[PDB]
C-alpha cells in the first residue's frame, strides 16, 4: 500500500525560524476533487496525537496560522513560520486517501 | 468531543480482551471512529475503523481476522475485542473520531467535496495492552 | 407524490421543542399509547392538536399578562378561541415536567424567565388562560428553554411521555388529538428523541420531525394508502438500515429485534412505498 | 421540479433569527448591496455562508467557554474548522447591533444571558473563538433572543443591513458569502422582515424564509435557468398580487411603483416560471 | 389587537371626511376589516368591508358609491373616505377585525371549514360623524 | 337581503335564571359545512360591540361557558345559563353568511 517517507528524521531549528518538514508518498495524494488527502498530525511528548493540518493546507480547530501546508501530488511540506516552544514533537504525515491509513515514520521536530 | 477508553490489561499470548471507547458531548451516532495503536517506541499504526451504522468495518492486515470492531449506538460506545493476541500487539490503543463536515447541501453537492478524507480530529488517551507470559 | 424531507435526521428538529434531533428510539414498556398534541401532522398534511407548520411557533406562547393570568393569544397577536385545538397553536406539549420559558417583548429589552407548572387548576390553556406565576403585565412572546421535574405530585420524575392537562373539564369537547397506539402486531412506536436542557438526560420524544410536518403540510399528499413503508438509508453509503412504517395519523412504527435505538442519526427516511397495515416488518437490523 | 413551500408567509420563519415573518419590504435607499451569511441557500440548495437547513440551528451558538473565550464548536458538539464558512453553521448574522443570547446546558438548570458585542478584536468567529463576556466555564448551547444598539461606535443606531466582522484578517480566504446586488433594470431587492425583540421597531430582513431554505436544500433543484419569476398569490381568493423574480444566488427582486411593502403577508410565493434575467417585471400592484 | 380610529368631525351635508383605523399588536397585513356604524339610538348597521390585499371591497347599499374603503398595509392603517354626506350618516363608526383561524393545513382542508364566517372578533371604539348644517 | 328579527325586544330576567333570546332569519343560516353562520354580539351600555358567540354555538375569546348557542336552520337561541350583572345590554344576532352583513334589531336583556 501507501508508504509515507519523511525528511528529515530530526529537524533542529531555532525558535522563530521557519521550518520545512517534507513528506513524500509512494502514490500521488492528489485526488480528483483537487484536494491533497494528506494530514499532518502532531504527537507531542506524552500526549495523544492531534490533527494540525488536513487536506493539504487546511488547518484544524485551534491551529495557529503559523502552520502551513504546501506541496502537492506526492511531496508535501509542513512549514512552520515561527517555531515556538509549543511545537516540539513528532510530526506524522498520514495518508488519508485510502485504508489502511498509513502514517509516516515521523520527523522529530526539535528546537535548537 | 470526549472519548474515554478502557479495558487494557495484560493478556496471555493467545488470550482475549475487549477495549471500550465511551463517547460524550456529540452525536455519537453520526461519527465514524477508528482504533489506532502505538507500539512502545515506534510510530503510530492504524488498526481498525468503523462507520456510524457499524456495518462497514475496516481492518489492518496485521490484525485482520483476530480483532473485531463493533459499536453500541445506544450506550454511545465503541468496541474492539482482541482474540489470539501476540507480543507484536503490545501497544497503546486510541479511539479517534474521523473529521466531520456540516451538511452544507446534500449529495449532489457533497460528492465533489472532500468529506471522507480519513482525518482523525479527536482522539482518546488510549489504553495500554501488553501481551506477555 | 408523497415525500419526506431528504435531509439527515441530525439536521432536522424536534416537533415538540425547538431542538436538534439526537436519536431514534422506542417507548418504555410501561407506556403503550402516547397522546402528543404537537408534532401531529397526518400524512396528508392536516395539522391536528396544537402543531404549527414552522419551528418558529413550536413551544412558544404569546399573550397578555394581567399580573395574575396570561390571557393567551395566537402567536400572530390575534385572540385565541377554544375552537381550534386544546390550546393556542404551538403551545408546549410536555407532560410530566415543569416548563421554563424565555419571554421577550417587541419594543423592549430584558428577557425574563417564566416558570410554568402544568398541574394546577389555573392552568386551563383551553379557556385561553394560564397562570402568570410572576410574569409582569404586558404582551409577551416566549419560547420553551428547559424543563424540570414536576412540582406536583412531588417525588415524581420526568415522564415526557404524557401531555399536560389542558383544562376543559367534563362538558366541553376538548379537541385533544386522539391517542396513537402501537398498531399491535409486535410493533412498537418509534420516537425522534432530542436532548432537552434540564437537570437530567432528558430525551424528548416526537412522532415526526418539524421539517417533516412542514413538508407534509405544504405538500398535502392527496393519496394515502393504509401505511407508508419507509427505509432509513445511510446517505454516505446507500445501504438500507431497517424498515419502518408510517401510519396515516402521522407516526412511524417498527419491530425491534431486542433495534431502532441502534440506528445512526445521520440517515434519511426515504418513503419507500404504500403498504397495507398488516404488512410484516423485518426486525431492525 | 423547482418548488417553494406552499405555506403562507405568516406561517414561515425568518432565516437569520428564529422568528415569524411579519412583512415583505425593500431596502433603504442608502443600502445597495447586502451580504447576509444566514439565509443564503441558492435555488439549487447549496447552502453558503453559515446557513443551516433547519431553524433549530439558526442564530444558535454552541461551544465551551474557558471563562475568557468561548471556543466555538458546531451545534452537534463536534469541533469547528474555519474550512466551512466564516463561522460555525447557524452563527448569528446580525450586523450593526449587539446580540443577546439565551444560553442553556444539557444536564443542568438555570438559563443564562450572554451579551455579545460583535465589533471588538476578540470577536473572531472564523478562528473558532468569540469572547465569553462573563459566561461561566462549560459547554453551552445558546439561541439569539433579542438585539440592541451597538456598543461601538457609540451613537450609531441599529442597521440590520450589515453583517458582523467575522475576523479572518488580510491573508486568509474568509469564505464569506458573496454580496448580493440589485440586478439593475430598476429592480430592488425584496426582504422578508420579521419583528425582532429589541428596544425599537426592529424589522430584521432575510432573503429567504427558513422553510424555503429547507425545501430548496432537500429538493436540490437540478435545473436553474437565469431567474425564476414568482407571483405572490393570495390563498383565500386566488388573485396574483405582484410579480417577483428569484435569482439563482437565492434572492427575490421586484420593481416597486412608489410597492412590496403594500402586500399582505398571508400570501404564498408560487414559482411561476423560468425567465431570463433581463425579463421586465410589472411594478408591484 | 388594538384598533384606533380617528377623523370623525362635523361635516356639511355633501362635504367629505376621512376616517382612519390604525392597528397595533397583530399582523395587520393578514386581517380582514369592516366598518360598521351605529346611528344614535338605533341598532348596529354594517357599512363596508375590506380584505387583506385591499382589492376586494364590499359596501352597504345605503353608502355604495359615496364611501370608499382602502388600506395602507405599510403604515398599518385602514381608511374610509366619505363624500356627499347626508344627515342619515350621523353615526358612530367602528373598525372591526374579522375572525381568523390558524393555518391548520391548507386549502384542501380549509375549504370545508367555516373560516370566512364574517364574524368580527375585535372592534375599535368608533369615531362619531355628525352630518349637519 | 337577510333580515334578522329577534324576540323579545326586551327580556326581563332575574340574576341566575336561564334566559333564552330567539333570533329568526329570513333565509336559512345553515351552511353546507354544517355550521350556522350566525354570530351573537353583546353591546353593553356605552361600549363597542364584542363577539360572544360565532358559528352558532362556538364561544369567542373570554366568553364564559354560561353563554350557549342553540338552534339551527333559521331560528337560534342565545341561552344564558346563569344571568349575572355583567351580561346586561343589547344582544344582536348578526348574520355572517353574506354581505351586506345584517344585524338584528337587538334584544335589550335587562335584569329584574
Amino acid at each position: 500500500d501507501i508508504v509515507m517517507s519523511q525528511s528529515p528524521v530530526s529537524l533542529p531549528v531555532t525558535p522563530g525560524e521557519p521550518a520545512s518538514i517534507s513528506c513524500r508518498s509512494s502514490q500521488s495524494l492528489l485526488h480528483s476533487n483537487g484536494y491533497n488527502y494528506v494530514d499532518w498530525y502532531l504527537q507531542k511528548p506524552g500526549q495523544s496525537p492531534q490533527l494540525l493540518l488536513y487536506l493539504g493546507s487546511n488547518r484544524a480547530a485551534g491551529v495557529p496560522d503559523r502552520f502551513s501546508g504546501s506541496g502537492s501530488g506526492t511531496d508535501f511540506t509542513l512549514k512552520i513560520s515561527r517555531v515556538e516552544a509549543e511545537d516540539v514533537g513528532v510530526y506524522y504525515c498520514m495518508q488519508a486517501l485510502q485504508t489502511p491509513y498509513t502514517f509516516g515514520q515521523g520527523t522529530k521536530l526539535d528546537i535548537k | 468531543v470526549q472519548l474515554l477508553e478502557s479495558g487494557g490489561a495484560l493478556v496471555h499470548p493467545g488470550g482475549s480482551l475487549r477495549l471500550s471507547c465511551a463517547a460524550s458531548g456529540f452525536t455519537f451516532s453520526s461519527s465514524s471512529f477508528s482504533w489506532v495503536r502505538q507500539a512502545p517506541g515506534k510510530g503510530l499504526e492504524w488498526v481498525s475503523g468503523i462507520n456510524p451504522s457499524g456495518h462497514d468495518t475496516y481492518y489492518a492486515d496485521s490484525v485482520k481476522g483476530r480483532f473485531t470492531i463493533s459499536r453500541d449506538n445506544s450506550k454511545d460506545t465503541l468496541f474492539l475485542e482482541m482474540n489470539s493476541l501476540r507480543a507484536e500487539d503490545t501497544a497503546q490503543y486510541y479511539c479517534a473520531k474521523k473529521i466531520d463536515f456540516p451538511f452544507r447541501g446534500g449529495r449532489r453537492y457533497s460528492d465533489s467535496r472532500p468529506y471522507n478524507t480519513g482525518s482523525l480530529d479527536s482522539w482518546g488517551q488510549g489504553t495500554l495492552v501488553t501481551v506477555s507470559s | 407524490p408523497f415525500t419526506l424531507p431528504n435531509l439527515p435526521l441530525s439536521s432536522l428538529s424536534n416537533s415538540r421543542a425547538p431542538l436538534p434531533i439526537s436519536s431514534i428510539g422506542i417507548s418504555p414498556d410501561n407506556v403503550q399509547s402516547v397522546q402528543f398534541q404537537n408534532g401531529r401532522c397526518t400524512l396528508d398534511g392536516r395539522l391536528v392538536g396544537t402543531t404549527p407548520v414552522s419551528l418558529s411557533h413550536v413551544a412558544k406562547i404569546r399573550g397578555t399578562s394581567n399580573g395574575t393570568v396570561i390571557n393567551l393569544t395566537e402567536l400572530d397577536g390575534t385572540p385565541f378561541h377554544p375552537f381550534e385545538g386544546p390550546a393556542p397553536i404551538g403551545f408546549p406539549d410536555l407532560g410530566g415536567c415543569d416548563w421554563h420559558i424565555n419571554m421577550t417583548q417587541f419594543g423592549h429589552s430584558s428577557q425574563t424567565q417564566y416558570d410554568v407548572d402544568t398541574t394546577p387548576d389555573t392552568f386551563v390553556p383551553h379557556l385561553g388562560s394560564i397562570q402568570a406565576n410572576g410574569i409582569g403585565s404586558g404582551n409577551y412572546v416566549g419560547v420553551l428553554s428547559w424543563i424540570s421535574p414536576p412540582s406536583h405530585p412531588s417525588g415524581s420524575q420526568v415522564d415526557l411521555w404524557k401531555i399536560p392537562n389542558y383544562g376543559s373539564s367534563i362538558t366541553e369537547a376538548t379537541h385533544l388529538a386522539p391517542s396513537v397506539y402501537p398498531p399491535g402486531f409486535g410493533e412498537v412506536l418509534v420516537f425522534f428523541m432530542s436532548k432537552m436542557p434540564g437537570p437530567g438526560a432528558y430525551n424528548l420524544p416526537c412522532l415526526l420531525p418539524q421539517e417533516y410536518i412542514s413538508h407534509l403540510a405544504s405538500e398535502q399528499a392527496p393519496t394515502v394508502g393504509e401505511a407508508a413503508l419507509l427505509h432509513y438509508v445511510d446517505p454516505d453509503t446507500g445501504r438500507n438500515l431497517g424498515e419502518f412504517k408510517a401510519y396515516p395519523d402521522g407516526f412511524l412504527t417498527c419491530v425491534p429485534n431486542g433495534g431502532p435505538q441502534q440506528l445512526p442519526i445521520n440517515g434519511v427516511f426515504v418513503f419507500v412505498s404504500w403498504v397495507s397495515r398488516f404488512y410484516q416488518l423485518k426486525p431492525v437490523g
